[PDB]
């Protein structure tokens, strides 16, 4: 494990943040599980409850932000660093083609809210290059 | 054809029938009823709004998160979207 | 201030019946029955009032057209409380002033009706209104009213 | 008035009162009264129900007016035990007893209400909150569900 860095460091308040939903600077089971698919994280059900009956020592089943932002660091660091790649690729393809085309393009363009052949070699491995 | 006019008496005792029932009824038949009859209504309002607010709890929460989280892998890709 | 077809028809309805020899008079006799019929219990004399009143000879009879005038004017003139306070005493048949459980269970079978004593009790218990288990006037008066 | 009622328990009190006046007049008798409380779950000694139309009249009858049933139940409401409530609403889903919530009890519910779902949907109702993983919701799941937001 390194030095955390900067740009992740946001990622995790980012995301601890902009997913408490009651807003009680607390995350439960329901906020924890899409907190951390921000982060790229999908864990078992059984897994998430393990988690928040491990750093809940304060009892009744929640999670400070400190826990969390402890937890998800090691998590992001030791993470298989194409792993984080492969979610990112099981993202753009909807249908589940296994290349992903404009329809499964476009639709994250607009759903935030030129350049077709910039990184087009004709896939998971033309991916990593980027 | 026969009896005298003591049959002027068994026509109050009547009327006083006629009037009887009339209140009786209204008492009873009419009345007493709603006790029972709007006494289940009551049950079934409770019950159905007893129903209503636990199951609209329930179903928008699942929308949340739903919703949420289909805006966290939206959230998760706005890093890498910038290259 | 008209008479409803139930109340036209029972003047006529008693004036018809009392009226012993068809002749289409009521003497005195006659009358008394008549209007006790009708619900009146007028002092004697004072029925005779009425018939001299109405009687242009020493005949002492009484058209029909001067009954139902006297009778209907005597019937809109009625307490709407004292055909509901008059009501009340034919329940309380041992006239105690309050209305009992057994009182009901005689108007019930005389009224041709099987009701168990449950469904009774919950005839009082609802209009019960101090606690007693009984219906006195007042409340009885309110089961009536609207 | 104080801490606001919810928009679902305003709807609660209306459609209470308008369901009670017999008549439509804007106003409930003791009788029309008597029920209007079991309706909102507060069956009362006679007594005390007679006190309270009293309480609430100087203009010399036996009524009350919508304004006032609206604020006497307003914080007899308010004063409710939420955990005895909840309790309650699951046995309305539990029609077999069984002790959870299934997808056929939640389907029924769900057609109950007049809302038309999927199984898909109700299979992802359950699955939310599903934390034992058993695919049914008990009742300490239910009251998870109800317990604030
Ligand atoms: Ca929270
Ligand atoms: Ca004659
Ligand atoms: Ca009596
Ligand atoms: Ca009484
Ligand atoms: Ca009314
Ligand atoms: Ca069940
Ligand atoms: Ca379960």
């Amino acid at each position: 494990n390194s030095e955390l860095l900067e740009e992740q460091k946001q990622e995790i308040y980012e995301a601890f943040s902009l997913f408490d939903m009651n807003n009680d600077g607390f995350l439960d089971y329901h906020e924890l599980k899409v907190a951390m698919k921000a982060l790229g994280f999908e864990l078992p059900k059984r897994e998430i409850l393990d988690l928040i009956d491990e750093y809940d020592s304060e009892g009744r089943h929640l999670m400070k932000y400190d826990d969390f932002y402890i937890v998800m660091g090691e998590k992001i660091l030791k993470r298989d660093p194409l792993d984080e790649i492969k979610r990112a690729f099981q993202l753009f393809d909807d249908d589940h083609t296994g290349k992903i085309s404009i329809k499964n393009l476009r639709r994250v363009a607009k759903e935030l809210g030129a350049m077709i052949e910039e990184f087009d070699l004709d896939n998971e491995n033309e991916f990593i290059a980027i | 054809p026969l009896g005298s006019n003591e049959e002027a008496n068994r026509f109050a005792n009547q009327a006083k029938l006629r009037v009887q029932e009339a209140v009786f009824y209204i008492w009873s038949d009419k009345t007493l009823k709603y006790s029972q009859m709007a006494n289940d209504e009551a049950e079934s309002f409770r019950n159905t709004w007893l129903l209503f607010r636990s199951f609209q709890q329930w179903i928008t929460l699942t929308q949340t998160f739903k919703e949420q989280s289909r805006l966290a892998d939206q959230a998760f890709l706005n890093k890498m979207f910038r290259k």
